[PDB]
């Protein structure tokens, strides 16, 4: 199947990189993902990334990865979750 | 052409009508009838169907209940003898789950569905009720295990499974030791597929084990609350009756307006073979007769005293109407309508097992637990 | 003397099976077997009836073995039934009567030689054990028998340290009208080495021809198949796939008189257990009016050791339904030609090998 | 420890226990039963199942 | 850029009757992507296989 997959870059295990000046398009062993704001596509690796790598290939989903922008990893605001959550 | 659709019935005054229904459907190429009365014994049953064969070519043939209550040896020999030729047989009043096979019954049709067919019924019961949680009491025998497979297998739409399947040998004694493993079990809904005599065993031995008390719900199906068990059955019972289980005249009328819709349907054939003539010489299969099955198959009969008749794909009745109704100061009272595809419950209250007006849960969570550790020095 | 009628179908070695009834050896059982060798045609199931009716009247035989050459399966429901109001034993040696009918009546003691469909698919996963084909994909019509072939597959796969992989338990149905389009999509979602086929004969020509649309029979693949599909193994419907794999009886290496003096061995053997500790002599009522009053007397203690009978160290026991749990089991494969070859055999569960590596 | 969390597990969640040791003496592993051509669990985990 | 070229798969129609090592063939295809390229009518002739 095919999931919406949120995240937020941390450094060790969440890193955003700029996509290639010259290809246009993300590099290998690096998985795309997209920015609200237009909309800009950003290149995610790191150690939860290859965690999702491994987890989509064995448990057979396809995904996209969008960085959230709503907030960070995850709070209660009079209620309602912002971020991640 | 004169074609015979000659039956195998007892109670010679319901064979007329058989004669009068045949001779009432062909107004509406000509059809007759050779109705037999049983014979005692089984040997000969099987013996009096090649000559009714032999006095009249006949198409199709129609077995009813006969007093002897069997009901599962006396209408055998008909569709043994008519399946070596591949003729279908009706089964009026024949509701053992054996017939469904068709394996071991080759042409078989049934006019009332399958004792098997009421785990269907108690289906909607629980998705009216919402109960997930129910044991199954069924017997070791084939309509047990019938009961169980249907059931069993529509669980898993919804993906959900029976608590435990209980099962007890036919015709058991002590039977009290297989009840006593479901009083320690969650599940208050207990769901019974005995027999005539079997389900007051189990009646017996819940009513001494306190099992029919406050907060169980028995779903109970056609045999067990009639007969020698609404002797012994508890009072709260929430049974199952077919509203025209026992209107042999119903089923004689619908199953000669049924065969006499398809016999038209065979004339836009090519390579017809007739029917034997001669049981004691024939040896071949008449290849037409599984054709004849299969345009019988999608038969639908407009109207009747039964309803419409659709046959399933292994020729068991579709669509078939069952009432709901309670055990009340031990009488026996329609509470509710089973309409084929879901249930219509009056406005009648149900008395619950233990006097209970309001339903109960259908599930007691244990708070007790046992609990398994190991010896290990600092946990 | 036990009273063991042989009634025989079409053409047969009469004379080699009055030859084996002498070099019979069941003096040390101590039961004094006799045989009535009798013949005749397919007939009909009214005169089966009448026949064995008119043999147990005349010399209240015991026993009875049955033979027969027919591929139809009404023989066997026959017997049954009539083993159910007689209260005599009767073997489905050849034939009609070797047919397997899954379900039996409760007071029945008729038993037939042949595997039953559980044992057949235990069979199939031993083929694959040996030639490590791990990879599953069950596909079944609405066949009677279709729901305990997956049932018995499942039980075997799971907490087993093999290491199975079952994909798909497609459910076909041809009972639609124009469904050929629905059933092709459903038979596209199939993507393992191995196909556990289970239909009919004619079931699976259309099958096989969905499959030779999309053309998949043979290439990289391999269809494994009960005996159902095979039947006729003189008889091919010309698009079974190059390389089927089915699993047959043994209907080759046992001749039709070889299982007379078995099944003429396990009635006296039955019955000389009997005698040494319960010391009954059955005399059923021969007569076929009222028998249904004459199910008073029953034999079911005599039914207690035609279950357990071994004669020459093999294991000719039968199963409560009348099966045997330990049949002569064959493989048979599609040759280049259309032809029917053996492959290995099953004993005991052990499958004796002829051909080990797979091309 | 396991005792103490035990004690507090069923207090919050208000069940009653008894408590008893594995009689195998053993964690738990599927150990192949080449008896049978099968696998079956022990210590605690076969006692849980 | 991370890319994958896994199959290079090619066709033949002179063959008579190879219709079925054309549709045998198709079944190594595992990819989202297929990049084809040969003659509108003979397209259709692949396309019906692949259906």
């Amino acid at each position: 199947d095919h999931l919406s997959i949120v995240t937020l870059e941390e450094a060790p295990f969440v890193i955003v990189e700029s996509v290639d000046p010259l290809s246009g398009t993300c590099m290998r062993n690096t998985v795309p993902c997209q920015k609200r704001i237009g909309y800009i596509k950003k290149c995610c690796k790191g150690f939860c990334i290859d965690i999702l790598k491994k987890i989509s290939k064995s448990v057979k989903f396809t995904y996209d990865l969008y960085l959230v922008t709503n907030g960070k990893h995850g709070k209660k605001i009079n209620g309602t979750w912002n971020g991640m959550i | 052409k004169i074609v015979n659709i000659g039956a195998v019935l007892s109670t010679r005054k319901h064979e007329q009508m058989f004669r009068e229904a045949v001779n009432q459907a062909n107004k509406r190429i000509q059809l007759n009838a050779t109705s037999v009365t049983h014979k005692p014994n089984a040997i000969q049953m099987a013996l009096s169907v090649c000559e009714d064969l032999i006095s009249s070519q006949v198409y199709a043939i129609l077995v009813s209940h006969p007093p002897t209550p069997n009901d599962h040896f006396t209408p055998t020999p008909v569709s043994y003898t008519a399946g070596f030729y591949r003729i279908p047989v009706l089964g009026l009043t024949t509701r053992m789950s054996i017939y469904s096979d068709k394996s071991i019954h080759l042409s078989f049709l049934r006019t009332v569905p399958p004792y098997s067919h009421q785990s269907s019924v108690w289906f909607e019961m629980m998705r009216v009720y919402s109960w997930n949680h129910i044991i199954l009491l069924v017997s070791d025998d084939h309509e047990g295990r019938a009961a169980q497979k249907r059931l069993e297998t529509l669980l898993e739409e919804r993906e959900s499974k029976a608590e435990k399947v209980l099962q007890f040998d036919p015709g058991t004694k002590n039977v009290t030791a297989l009840l006593m493993e479901a009083k320690e079990l969650e599940a208050r809904v207990i769901i019974l597929s005995a027999s005539e005599d079997d389900a007051a065993t189990v009646y017996r031995a819940a009513a001494m084990l306190n099992m029919t008390g406050s907060g169980y719900v028995w779903l109970v199906g056609e045999r067990e609350i009639s007969g020698n068990a609404l002797r012994y059955a508890p009072d709260g019972i929430l049974g199952l009756q077919l509203i025209n289980g026992k209107n042999e005249s119903a089923h004689i009328s619908d199953a000669v307006g049924v065969v006499a819709q398809a016999v038209h349907e065979l004339l836009e054939k090519e390579n017809i073979t007739d029917p034997p003539r001669g049981c004691v010489g024939n040896t071949n299969i008449w290849k037409t007769g599984p054709l004849f099955k299969r345009v019988l198959m999608s038969s639908k009969y407009a109207d009747g005293v039964t309803g419409r008749v659709e046959f399933n794909e292994d020729g068991d009745r579709k669509f078939a109407n069952y009432s709901i109704m309670n055990l009340q100061n031990r009488k026996l009272v329609q509470v509710g309508i089973y309409n084929g595809t879901h249930v219509i419950p009056n406005d009648r209250k149900i008395i619950w097992p233990g006097g209970e007006t309001e339903k109960p849960r259908g599930y007691q969570m244990s708070t007790r637990l046992k609990i398994v550790t190991i010896h290990q020095e600092p946990f | 003397s036990i009273g063991i009628a042989v009634i025989l179908v079409g053409t047969s070695d009469e004379v080699a099976i009055k030859d084996a009834h002498e070099k019979d050896d069941f003096h040390h059982l101590s039961v004094v077997p006799r045989v009535e060798l009798v013949a005749m045609n397919e007939t009909d199931p009214k005169s089966i009836i009448t026949r064995i009716c008119d043999l147990m009247s005349d010399r209240k035989i015991q026993g009875v073995v049955f033979a027969d050459d027919t591929d139809q399966e009404a023989i066997a429901q026959i017997l049954d039934f009539i083993s159910a109001q007689t209260l005599t034993p009767i073997l489905g040696i050849h034939g009609g009567s070797s047919m397997i009918m899954a379900d039996k009546d409760e007071s029945s003691m008729f038993f037939q030689f042949g595997p039953s469909i559980e044992q057949q698919a235990s069979v199939m996963l031993n083929i694959m054990e040996e030639y490590d084909w791990y990879i599953f994909s069950i596909v079944t019509t609405y066949f009677p028998g279709y729901q305990d072939f997956v049932n018995k597959i499942r039980s075997t796969i799971e907490n087993s340290f093999v290491g199975w992989e079952l994909e798909e338990v497609l459910l076909l149905d041809m009972s639609l009208d124009d469904g050929d389009s629905k059933i092709q999509n459903q038979l596209k979602k199939l993507q393992s080495p191995i196909i556990l086929l289970y239909c009919t004969k004619e079931e699976a020509t259309y099958i096989f021809e969905v499959a030779n649309s999309v053309g998949l029979t043979g290439y990289g693949y391999t269809w494994i198949v009960p005996s159902l599909v095979a039947g006729d193994t003189d008889t091919v419907p010309a698009e079974f796939p190059t390389g089927l794999i089915s699993v047959s009886y043994d209907e080759w290496d046992y001749g039709l008189p070889a299982r007379v003096r078995d099944g003429i061995a396990i009635i006296t053997t039955a019955a000389s257990d009997m005698l040494s500790e319960h010391s009954f002599i059955p005399e059923p009522k021969s007569s076929c009016y009222n028998t249904h009053e004459k199910r008073i007397y029953q034999s079911n203690m005599l039914n207690r050791y035609l279950i357990n009978v071994t004669f020459e160290g093999r294991n000719l026991s039968f199963s409560e339904d009348g099966y045997q749990m330990h049949p002569k089991l064959v493989i048979i494969l599609l040759n280049k030609e259309r032809k029917w070859e053996r492959v290995g055999k099953w004993k005991d569960k052990s499958l004796q090998m002829k051909y080990y590596v797979w091309p | 420890f396991c005792i103490d969390l035990l004690i507090k597990l069923a207090r919050t969640m208000n069940f009653t226990y008894e408590v008893h040791l594995v009689a195998d003496g053993k964690f738990g592993t599927q150990e192949r039963v080449n008896n049978s051509n099968k696998k079956e669990w022990n210590g605690m985990m076969g006692e849980l199942l």
